[PDB]
RNA sequence: CUAGACCGUAAGGUCGGGUCGAACGGCCUCUAGUGCAGAUCUUGGUGGUAGUAGCAAAUAUUCAAAUGAGAACUUUGAAG
């Protein structure tokens, strides 16, 4: 419960979340960007695709110094990746919602991922170990998500004195 | 058509490894059959003999066949299949020399 | 399974390295119930550990 | 907390809504460990850099089977 600001019908929509998932949080970001939107299964043939290389993930925010694909062509980008964790993660969430659906008795034909966001799980500590003696930190960047299915739904005039009179002289000469 | 079918081919190993470092010849053979049967069979799925394995490694790391002769077998995938119904089995035919020899279908019965 | 525990005792039980100690593929459920040395000495008798005979190194060339 | 309202030149004061759950204000005086943007200030927390620099010494790995939700890395066999 408690989820981002959605603007769907709560009866009509079915939720999953995940929390403190040890997933690249920028990677699961632009992930769950490119699914925001499309119809469910559209978007699991589509994530599916991304796993066998035939489709990519467009990377728009966290994407400097990404190599460059041919496959960002279907998205209008130059850098695109196939972040394979976190889109079993993602799809493992959609089969849960679509789950979640069926349990409701939401007709799965017409869903659609209405909402989906990743948040910043708290991060997950290591230590590297640097030339000079030096400890830095070596941390994980863990991923909240929560995504929603919903079904694809289908004036006192004020006039001055001046303004009426010329409406009744338009009036009695119109036809 | 048949989508259970034997052949034999021979791969001109020679022509595909050529000019590849010599630490990853006998790997790089291995690939190469691989997307050697899935060109010949339209099969993702390629399982090699383990004794065609010791043929493509009999020379170690630095020296596979020129050529060789292979059995492609295009068979139906169970249990517990994968995305695919087939597959393809490739075993090593023994031969004097891989030299001379043309594709011709061999029958299962 | 892990039959590493069972190679190591072989091993021993018969006296050569880990190197020169054969387990059957085809009877790894048999192998994996084996935990004693008295087992894997069982297990050597009836065929299914052998001792895996040595590399030649001849001296017909020297 | 609040591109909602009002008062004061200002320091500030007051109100509405949301959240919350147990104490807190106006006025006359008393008192101070009483007001921060800086001090390579102190402690803690977080950024851009950035999915980047990199994870390249020690010749080297491969095939099948088993197990498993999942095997480049586990086990066994074969090979090198
Ligand atoms: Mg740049
Ligand atoms: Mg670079
Ligand atoms: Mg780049
Ligand atoms: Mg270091
Ligand atoms: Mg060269
Ligand atoms: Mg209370
Ligand atoms: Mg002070
Ligand atoms: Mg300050
Ligand atoms: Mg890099
Ligand atoms: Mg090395």
């Amino acid at each position: 419960a408690r989820y981002g600001a959605t603007s769907t019908n709560p009866a009509k929509s079915a939720s999953a979340r995940g929390s403190y998932l040890r997933v690249s949080f920028k990677n699961t970001r632009e992930t769950a960007q490119a699914i925001n939107g499309w119809e469910l299964t559209k978007a699991q043939k589509y994530l599916e695709q991304v796993l066998d290389h035939q489709r990519a993930i467009p990377f728009r925010r966290f994407n400097s110094s990404i190599g460059r694909t041919a496959q960002g062509k279907e998205f209008g980008v130059t850098k695109a990746r196939w972040p394979a964790k976190s889109v079993k993660f993602v799809q493992g969430l959609l089969q849960n919602a679509a789950a979640n659906a069926e349990a409701k008795g939401l007709d799965a034909t017409k869903l659609y991922v209405s909402h989906i966001q990743v948040n910043q799980a708290p991060k997950q500590r290591r230590r590297t170990y640097r030339a000079h003696g030096r400890i830095n930190k070596y941390e994980s960047s863990p991923s909240h998500i929560e995504l929603v299915v919903t079904e694809k739904e289908e004036k006192v005039v004020r006039l001055t004195s001046r303004q009426r009179g010329r409406i009744a002289a338009q009036k009695r000469i119109a036809a | 058509l048949k989508d259970v079918v034997t052949r034999e081919y021979t791969i001109n190993l020679h022509k595909r490894l050529h000019g590849v470092s010599f630490k990853k010849r006998a790997p790089r053979a291995v690939k190469e059959i691989k997307k050697f049967a899935k060109l010949h069979m339209g099969t993702d799925d390629v399982r090699l003999a383990p004794e065609l394995n010791q043929a493509i490694w009999k020379r170690g790391v630095k020296g596979v066949e020129y050529r060789l002769r292979l059995r492609i077998s295009r068979k139906r995938n169970e249990e517990e299949d994968a995305k695919n119904p087939l597959f393809s089995y490739v075993e090593p035919v023994l031969v004097a020399s891989a030299k001379g020899l043309q594709t011709v279908v061999v029958e299962e019965d | 399974a892990n039959l590493r525990t069972q190679k190591r005792l072989a091993a021993s039980v018969v006296g050569v390295g880990k190197r020169k100690v054969w387990l059957d593929p085809n009877e790894t459920s048999e192998i994996a119930q084996a935990n004693s040395r008295n087992a894997i000495r069982k297990l050597v008798k009836n065929g299914t550990i052998v001792k895996k005979a040595v590399t030649v190194h001849s001296k017909s060339r020297t």
